[PDB]
DNA sequence: ATCGGATGTATATATCTGACACGTGCCTGGAGACTAGGGAGTAATCCCCTTGGCGGTTAAAACGCGGGGGACAGCGCGTACGTGCGTTTAAGCGGTGCTAGAGCTGTCTACGACCAATTGAGCGGCCTCGGCACCGGGATTCTCGAT
DNA sequence: ATCGAGAATCCCGGTGCCGAGGCCGCTCAATTGGTCGTAGACAGCTCTAGCACCGCTTAAACGCACGTACGCGCTGTCCCCCGCGTTTTAACCGCCAAGGGGATTACTCCCTAGTCTCCAGGCACGTGTCAGATATATACATCCGAT
C-alpha cells in the first residue's frame, strides 16, 4: 500500500490562497514547485523527530504529543493541541 | 480509569474577576492552559540555572523574582515583580 | 568459509617462515582452539623459559581479536593467576590486518619490556616498578617453579 | 459590453477575504496522504492519531504564511510586486534555514 | 599498462576484489570488510592506522565511496572470478 | 496573616499554590525548593493570565461576541507590544494572521 | 593553593595525541576544547532527561541518551556516535 | 570485559566515566541514573572530540604550524557540513571568518 | 560620568569590519545605522550581565556573567570559560 | 603622472586582508568606555573585569560582521554594489530583531 | 469630474442545535503536627587585581581634492499573469463494520541508592627549551596607462 | 588581441623570548564491598478509536481565451564615494601606587525534608438551554466605462 507522488495535492490555488493571506497581491508562476519543495523538505524535518518520539516510547501510533513536542524542539511552539 | 488535571477553573475564576459576562471556548481554555505550562517551564527551568550557577541547592523567591527579571519584557516584568513581592508579603503574615 | 580460509594461509605463512622463538599449531580437531610455545628472549630474567599458551578464535574473524591465555604461571605486570594478557593490541587498537605472528611476536617484546602504565594486577606492577634488581631474583625464583 | 474587473481588484479582495478569516486553506486529504507517504517513507506500518495530522497542517500552513510575508518583503525591496523564487531563496538565507 | 591479479587482491579477504573502496592513504579494501571493519573495530584503515571517519561521512552521503576507476577496470578482465561469488 | 485558610486564599491568589510547590518540587529543578517560590510563581501566572483574558475579552467585545475564542487571543496578543514578544515563536492554533495591506500594492489615486 | 578546578584538558590531549602525535595545542584552543565538552555534556543530558519525563520515567537509561544523541546531532554524525557508545557499551559490559 | 582494571579502559575510553556518572548523578537531571549511560555518553564526547581535532590538525598543518589555534579550529568546523550546523549558533573567539567574495564584486 | 562614547567607533572601524563582512562599496549614511544597532545590541546584552551580577550580591561584571547572558540570547560564546 | 590605483581594486585588496587574519578590528579604549558608560545608565558605580570587556567586544564584532554580510546580500538582490540602510533594514527586520 | 449600471459587501430577522456552564458522587492529593540535620547566613582575614596616573612614540584618524563610476530617472517592448467561463474531478459527509494497539492491574526480581575505608588519579606549582614572532633583503605577481 | 613600469605580496634566512610540555608533591574523590527498598519488566484483559469500504452531492480544481500592465533592457546625467597626500589626535606600552572586594574559613541556628493521619477540592459524568451559525431578503459602498 505504497503511497507515490502525493505532494501534487497541494494545488496551485491552494498556494494561492496561503499567498493571499500573507499578503501577496501578485505571484510569479514558477513558485509553486518552490512551495512545494519547501513545504517536504519542513513535514521531512518534523515527522522525522515526531517518528523518532513515537519509537522510543515503544509504540506503533504518532500521537499528537508527539508532533508538539519534535515543533517545541525545533523552535516552534504550537498552543492548541496539549502540551 | 485515571485523573488529569489542567489550570481551566483558576483560568475561569480570573477570567470572572475581569470580565464578569464573558465567556470562553473549549480551544480556547487549552490554549490558555498550553500558555500556562510554558510560562511554568520557562521561569523554573531560569531559576534552576540561577540556583546552579551560585552553587546553591534551593529554589527561594529571589531566585524567581531575577527568573522574572530575566524573561519578561520591560513593564510586564515591573508589574509582575510587583504582584509577586505583595502575594509574597501578604502570605509571611 | 571467510574465517577457516583466513586461518588455514595464516597457519601456512607461520610453517613456511617459523618465527624465532615462538612456535603455534593446533591442538583440538578444529582449527578455532590452537596452543602455541614461546621461549624466553635472551635480554630478559627468563633464560631458557618455557611457556605454554592457548588460543580460541572467535566466531567473526579477524574483525574481533582472538582470545590469548596461558596455561602455565609467570610473573608479569600485565598478566594475571589466570594468565590472560594485557596488551593494547588484543583488547582495543586490534586492526584486522594484523596476524597471528605479529601477536605473538608482540607478546615476546611485551615479555622483553613489561608495560606497566596500564596493568592488569596493580601489585604486581608495583612490585616490578619499586626496583627491578629486587625482584629480578625473584624472577628467576618464578622461572624455576614453572619455565624452567 | 460585459463587466469585468482591471487586474489587480480581486487580487486584494482575495487578500482582505483571507485575512479575516481562521481556517485552513489546504485540503485535508492531501495533506494526511503527504504526511503519511513521508512517515512510511521513515518507518513501515505508522498510525496516525487525527490530532496528529491537524497539529502538522496548521503547523505547515503557519509557516507558509510566515515565509511568503519575508518573500513579499523581499520582492517588495527590488522595486517590484511579483514574488519570485529569488525572493524565496534570499528570505529562506536570511533567515538561516539554508544558509 | 593492465594491472595484474596481484595488485587485485583485499587484505582481509586474500580474494578477489569486489565493489573497491579506496581510503585516502590509498589502501584499497573490498566493501563488506569496510563496512565490517567500521562497524566492529576501530573506524580506522586496517594497515596504516590513520582516521578516516570525516571522509567516511563525507562520501557516504554523496555515494561515493566505491572507486570507478579501477573498479571498472577491473570487472571486464575477471568475469568468471566474481561470478564465482 | 492568620495562617488557617487555604494556602492560596492566605496569598490572596486563585490559583494554587500547594500544586504549584508539588510541580516545582517533582520537576527535577533543585534538591531543595524554599517555601516562597510557589507564591511567588502563583503570583506571576495569575498576573499574565488575567492581562491575556482582559485583552481577549476587549477583543471578543469589539466584534460583538460574548465568548473568547483563538481569534481573539491571537488578535490580543499581536496587537499588543510586550506580549507579542514575550510570544514571538509561539503559534496560535485557528489564531489567524493580523490584517494588513502594504501601501505600495493599493491602487494608485 | 587555589581551590581545585576540573576541565578536560588532559583527556583532550591524550585524543589529540592519538589522532596526531605529532602536533600540540594552545591554551586558548584547549579552553575553546573544554567549552565544546561541556556545551554538549549539558545539551545531551538535559534533552534526555525530558525525554524520561515525557515516558514517566525516573531513571536516564543508556536508551535515552542513544535517543538523545540521534535528535540532537545531525545525519552523519548520529550514525556513527550511536554506533561509538553502543561498542563503548558493548566493551564495558562484557 | 574483565575487572580489576579501571573504568575508562574498561570500555575502551580515554575521557572519565566515573567524572560524567557523577556529573549526571548531580546535575538534577533524574531521580536515578543508569550504570552504563555514563559509558555512552563519554564515547559519544570522545568521538566528536576526536573528530574535531582531526580537522584541527589537518588544517594547523596546511599552515605549516605544529600548533591548534582557534583559527584552525574555525576553520574546521566552518568547512564540515555536519559540524557546522551542529554548531551554527555559536561564536568562536578569535577565529575569524571563511574566505568569501561574491562573484559579482569582482572586476569584468 | 561618561558621556557621547558612540563616537569612538570611527568611521574607519565600521569600513574594516564591512570589510571583513565581504562590502565592497558603502554608502555615507550607513555609519549612524551602524551605531545604533551596534547601541542597541550592546544595551541589551548588558543588562542581562548585571543582572546576573546583581543577583550575585556582587560588584564586578566577570567574564561569566557575559557569557551567561550571551548564552541566554542565542548568542554562545566559545573561548571565555563555561 | 603619478600612479593612481581604479576605485574598486583597492577594496577588493581590503576585502582579502581582512577576511584572513583573526584580531579585532575595533579601538578597544573607545569601546571599553562605551561599555562603561551602558553599564553606569544601568547600575552606578560598577566594575569590570578585562575579561568581561573583551568577550563584549568579541561578541559585538561578530554580530557587526555577521549583518554586514546580510546586508550585502540585500544589497545585492536589488541589483546595487553599495549598501544603504534600507538593505540593514530589511536583513534585521527578516532576521526577527526588529520586526 | 460625475454620472449610470453592476457587482460585491454590509445589515436586519427567524430558528434551531449542540456545546458550555452547572450540579453530584468521591477519592486521591493536599493540609496539619512533629522531629532531625545540614544548608546557608554572618563575621573576620587575606591578598589579588581593578582603578588611577605620567611620559613617550607613533600608528591610526581627520581633512581636503580631483574624478570616474554607479544610482536613479525616463522610454519602449512584449510577454507572462490576472479575470472570467465551461467542464471534469474527487473532496466532503453520513453510515457501518472490524480489530489492532493503547491503557490499566497484579507479581516480583534485579538494578540503583546509601554508607564506610582507602589509596591512587588528577590538580597546583616550577622549570626549561624550542616553536613561533619579528627584521631585513630578494623574487614573484597583479595592476594600469599606452600602444 | 599586447609590452613595460611601479607597487603589493610571498620566500627565505637569522635572532630571540616566553609559554607549552613535563615532573614532583599531595589530598580528596572515585572505587570496592555490602545491604535494602522499589522501579519497571512481564503477563493478562478491556475496549477505544484508527482503518477500510460504500454511495451521493456538489464544491473546488482544471483548461482555455483575451488583454494589459509590469518586468526588463537601454540611454543619459550628475554627484558622491574612492584613492591619495598632509596634519593632528590620542591609543598603546611601560611603570608605579593604593585599596576595594572576591574568595576562603569557622560557627551556629532555623528552614526544609520526611512521616503519619485525615478530609475536602477538584475530576469524571450527566443535563438543560441559549449563543451563534445559517438561510433569506434589502440597503449601501465601490468599481469601471464615458463623458
Ligand atoms: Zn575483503
Ligand atoms: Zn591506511
Amino acid at each position: 500500500k505504497v503511497l507515490r507522488d502525493n505532494i501534487q495535492g497541494i494545488t496551485k490555488p491552494a498556494i494561492r490562497r496561503l499567498a493571499r493571506r500573507g499578503g501577496v497581491k501578485r505571484i510569479s508562476g514558477l513558485i509553486y514547485e518552490e512551495t512545494r519543495g519547501v513545504l517536504k523538505v519542513f513535514l521531512e524535518n518534523v515527522i522525522r523527530d515526531a517518528v523518532t518520539y513515537t519509537e522510543h516510547a515503544k509504540r506503533k501510533t504518532v500521537t499528537a504529543m508527539d508532533v508538539v513536542y519534535a515543533l517545541k524542539r525545533q523552535g516552534r511552539t504550537l498552543y492548541g493541541f496539549g502540551g | 480509569r485515571s485523573r488529569k488535571e489542567s489550570y481551566s477553573i483558576y483560568v475561569y475564576k480570573v477570567l470572572k474577576q475581569v470580565h464578569p459576562d464573558t465567556g470562553i471556548s473549549s480551544k480556547a481554555m487549552g490554549i490558555m492552559n498550553s500558555f500556562v505550562n510554558d510560562i511554568f517551564e520557562r521561569i523554573a527551568g531560569e531559576a534552576s540555572r540561577l540556583a546552579h550557577y551560585n552553587k546553591r541547592s534551593t529554589i527561594t523567591s529571589r531566585e524567581i523574582q531575577t527568573a522574572v527579571r530575566l524573561l519578561l519584557p520591560g513593564e510586564l516584568a515591573k508589574h509582575a515583580v510587583s504582584e509577586g513581592t505583595k502575594a509574597v508579603t501578604k502570605y509571611t503574615s | 568459509h571467510m574465517a577457516l580460509k583466513r586461518i588455514n594461509k595464516e597457519l601456512s605463512d607461520l610453517a613456511r617462515d617459523p618465527p624465532a622463538q615462538i612456535s603455534a599449531g593446533p591442538v583440538g580437531d578444529d582449527m578455532f582452539h590452537w596452543q602455541a610455545t614461546i621461549m624466553g628472549p635472551n635480554d630478559s630474567p627468563y633464560q631458557g623459559g618455557v611457556f605454554f599458551l592457548t588460543i580460541h578464535f572467535p566466531t567473526d574473524y579477524p574483525f574481533k581479536p582472538p582470545k590469548v591465555a596461558f596455561t602455565t604461571r609467570i610473573y608479569h605486570p600485565n598478566i594475571n593467576s589466570n594468565g590472560s594478557i594485557c596488551l593494547d593490541i588484543l583488547r582495543s587498537q586490534w586492526s584486522p590486518a594484523l596476524t597471528i605472528s605479529k601477536v605473538l611476536l608482540s607478546i615476546a617484546s611485551l615479555l622483553d619490556d613489561p608495560n606497566p602504565d596500564d596493568p592488569k594486577v596493580p601489585e604486581i606492577a608495583r612490585i616490578y616498578k619499586t626496583d627491578r634488581d629486587k625482584y629480578n631474583r625473584i624472577s628467576r625464583e618464578w622461572t624455576q617453579k614453572y619455565a624452567m | 459590453k460585459p463587466h469585468r474587473y482591471r487586474p489587480g481588484t480581486v487580487a486584494l479582495r482575495e487578500i482582505r477575504r483571507y485575512q479575516k478569516s481562521t481556517e485552513l486553506l489546504i485540503r485535508k486529504l492531501p495533506f494526511q496522504r503527504l504526511v503519511r507517504e513521508i512517515a512510511q517513507d521513515f518507518k513501515t506500518d505508522l498510525r496516525f492519531q487525527s490530532s496528529a495530522v491537524m497539529a502538522l497542517q496548521e503547523a505547515c500552513e503557519a509557516y507558509l504564511v510566515g515565509l511568503f510575508e519575508d518573500t513579499n518583503l523581499c520582492a517588495i525591496h527590488a522595486k517590484r510586486v511579483t514574488i519570485m523564487p529569488k525572493d524565496i531563496q534570499l528570505a529562506r538565507r536570511i533567515r538561516g534555514e539554508r544558509a | 599498462a593492465i594491472p595484474s591479479l596481484s595488485e587485485c587482491q583485499c587484505g582481509i579477504c586474500m580474494e578477489i576484489l569486489v565493489e573497491p573502496v579506496t581510503l585516502p592513504c590509498n589502501h584499497t579494501l573490498c566493501k563488506p570488510c569496510f563496512q565490517s571493519t567500521v562497524e566492529k573495530a576501530s573506524l580506522c584503515c586496517p594497515f596504516c592506522r590513520r582516521r578516516v571517519s570525516s571522509w567516511t561521512r563525507y562520501h557516504t552521503r554523496r555515494n561515493s565511496l566505491v572507486n570507478v576507476e579501477l573498479w571498472t577496470i577491473i570487472q571486464k578482465h575477471y568475469p568468471r572470478e566474481c561470478k564465482l561469488r | 496573616s492568620a495562617k488557617a485558610c487555604t494556602r492560596s486564599s492566605r496569598a490572596g491568589l486563585q490559583f494554587p499554590v500547594g500544586r504549584v510547590h508539588r510541580l516545582l518540587r517533582k520537576g527535577n529543578y533543585s534538591e531543595r525548593v524554599g517555601a516562597g517560590a510557589p507564591v511567588y510563581l502563583a503570583a506571576v501566572l495569575e498576573y499574565l493570565t488575567a492581562e491575556i483574558l482582559e485583552l481577549a475579552g476587549n477583543a471578543a467585545r469589539d466584534n460583538k461576541k460574548t465568548r473568547i475564542i483563538p481569534r481573539h487571543l491571537q488578535l490580543a496578543i499581536r496587537n499588543d507590544e510586550e506580549l507579542n514578544k514575550l510570544l514571538g515563536r509561539v503559534t496560535i492554533a485557528q489564531g489567524g494572521v493580523l490584517p494588513n495591506i502594504q501601501a505600495v500594492l493599493l491602487p494608485k489615486k
